């Protein structure tokens, strides 16, 4: 209940939505590597252990 | 565009002990002595968990080769009990079972792969978050790019777990070369060890969702099926002997991980190996639930019951992306929960009376339709002794816990709200039913999607 292979190449390879699926793939991926950047902070930041 | 064939025997037995292997041998061994009250009955409840999971899943190499549809439990559901069943099989399965499963994995691999930063302290919580949300992000885009790179990371990861259980194991064997059982027996309170011992055995029933995606079904289910689960037994038995061979019992009930106590005694300055393999694998079974997991719900999907993006796939990769971006998305959900290990009793209970109604469906089937061929058959007893002892399970946990499972029976029914609005009593203006079209087709055009086709 939706496009076609034929019906959707027809349209969602437009450089419009080929810009955008670009940015979204982009977006996503440096967003990962913001979190993993974040993660590596908290990691720092954090109190370390008493020694033994 | 439909999904190729092209798991091998080899890799369909590293998505089940890759997947079964997991977290369960390093985080609930304590679990189980809690209950079982002596190494004795202790290591007893660890077999028997394996013979009822090998039992149930020969059972599931019969009812996987009988019917060969993908979608595993759910699918052999449907073909017995129809839409509303399955339907409400699905419906806990989208909401519980695989994300919080996922996230328990996700947040025992950030747990252990962090912890020779911080050994005997508690470590950060929010890290401990964002490292297990780093891991579901990044095997989510894995499995969406490549089947042939998501299952070469489940037989890399399959590999080295294993290689890490054989150093626990030798070290065990290393121990007792160089050189009993007061136990809180209730039958009230066994069925919380047996309960904690299945959920490290989970998984056996994983390969039933890629029947239609493994090279030769009729051969690789049935076989990955009875290579894998004996391997999986042996493993656990002999990591739990080399456990109780390094610790006294009250060490174990009261350390917070116990493989992490066994690298300390064992190997000093070099004990980091210990969790971080205990990571490894962790990670390799968030995998092997993606890929089983997002097949699930585009089986869902194709059979009419789950909205109709997720039965679509990308062309190019041939990877079913919206599903696995659904699985991920709900998975990461989980992280705001606080106690969220509490839900390995719901997942404990929903699971083996969804198995419990899979194998009553198999005797069902087999008696009611018995022209359908059978390219294994093995036996009428094993589905007889499987649903009596799984129902033995059920019903005496129900008996010992009706607070908890009263409200679990509320997650179950919460399905038939939206089963009759989706699937049957259909409420259709034509403004509701334009709209669904228009944000179906609007992530057809975001992720480059096309239907299922023959
Ligand atoms: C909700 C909508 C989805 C938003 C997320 C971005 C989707 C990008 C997309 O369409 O991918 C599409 C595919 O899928 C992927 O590329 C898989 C990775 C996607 C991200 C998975 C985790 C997302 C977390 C939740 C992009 O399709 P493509 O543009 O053909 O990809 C070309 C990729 N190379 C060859 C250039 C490398
Ligand atoms: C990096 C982006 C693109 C990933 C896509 C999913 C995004 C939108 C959301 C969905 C759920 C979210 C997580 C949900 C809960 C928590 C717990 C909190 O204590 C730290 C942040 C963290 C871990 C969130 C990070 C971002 C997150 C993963
Ligand atoms: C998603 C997958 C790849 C896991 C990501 C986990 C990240 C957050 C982990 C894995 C290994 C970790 C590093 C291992 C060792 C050190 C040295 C220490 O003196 C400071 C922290 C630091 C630099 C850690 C930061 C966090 C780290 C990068
Ligand atoms: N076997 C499991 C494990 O990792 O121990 C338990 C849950 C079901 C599959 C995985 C997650």
């Amino acid at each position: 209940t939706g496009l076609s292979k034929e019906e959707l190449l027809k349209v969602a390879g437009s450089p419009g939505w080929v810009r955008t699926r670009w940015a979204l793939l982009l977006l996503f991926w440096l967003g990962w590597l913001g979190m993993l950047a974040g993660a590596v902070v908290i990691i720092v930041r954090a109190p370390r252990c008493r020694e033994l | 565009v439909t999904l190729q064939r092209n798991i091998t025997l080899l890799n369909g037995v590293a998505i089940i002990v890759g997947t079964i292997i997991g977290s369960g041998i390093f985080v609930t061994p304590t679990g189980v002595l809690k209950e079982a009250g002596s190494p004795g009955l202790a290591l007893v409840v660890w077999a028997a968990c394996g013979v009822f999971s090998i039992v149930g899943a020969l059972c599931y190499a019969e009812l996987g080769t009988t019917i060969s549809k993908s979608g595993g439990d759910y699918a052999y559901m449907l073909e017995v009990y129809g839409s509303l069943p399955a339907f409400l099989k699905l419906w806990i399965e989208l909401l519980i079972i695989r994300p919080s499963s996922q996230y328990i994995v996700a947040l025992v691999f950030a747990t252990y792969l962090l912890k020779p930063l911080f050994p005997t302290c508690p470590v950060p919580e929010e890290a401990a978050k964002l490292v297990a949300c780093l891991c579901v992000l990044l095997l989510t885009a894995v499995n969406c790019y490549s089947v042939k790179a998501a299952t070469r990371v489940q037989d890399a990861f399959a590999a080295a777990k294993l290689l890490a259980l054989a150093l626990i194991i030798l070290l065990g064997f290393v121990q007792i070369g160089k050189g009993f059982e007061g136990t809180k027996l209730d039958v009230g309170n066994i069925v919380l060890a047996l309960y904690s011992g299945l959920f490290a055995y989970g998984g056996w029933n994983y390969l039933n969702f890629v029947t239609e995606e493994m090279i030769n079904p009729y051969r690789n289910l049935p076989l990955a099926i009875i290579i894998s689960l004996p391997i999986v037994t042996l493993v656990y038995v002999l990591t739990n002997l080399a456990y109780f061979t390094t610790l006294s019992t009250e060490q174990m009930l009261s350390s917070e991980a116990v493989a992490v106590d066994f690298g300390n005694y064992h190997l000093g300055v070099m004990s980091w190996i210990i969790p971080v393999f205990v990571g490894l694998s962790c990670f390799g079974s968030v995998n092997g639930s993606l890929f089983t997991s997002s097949r699930l719900f585009f089986v869902g999907s194709r059979e009419g019951h789950l909205p109709s993006i997720l039965s679509m796939i990308h062309p190019q990769l041939l990877t079913p992306v919206p599903s696995l971006v659904f699985t991920c998305v709900m998975t990461l959900l989980y992280a705001f929960s606080k106690d969220i290990f509490s839900v390995i009793n719901f997942f404990s209970f929903f699971n083996w009376l969804c198995v419990a109604l899979a194998i009553i469906g198999m005797i069902w089937l087999r008696h009611r339709k018995p022209e359908l061929e059978r390219p294994i058959k093995v036996n009428l007893a094993l589905p007889v002794f499987f649903i009596l002892a799984c129902l033995f399970l059920i019903a005496v946990s129900f008996w010992k816990t009706p607070v908890e499972c009263g409200i679990g029976f509320t997650i179950i029914l919460s399905g038939l709200p939206v089963y009759f609005f989706g699937v049957w009593w259909k409420n259709k203006p034509k403004w509701l039913l334009q709209g669904i079209f228009s944000t179906t087709v609007l992530c057809q055009k975001l992720m480059q999607v096309v239907p299922q086709e023959t």
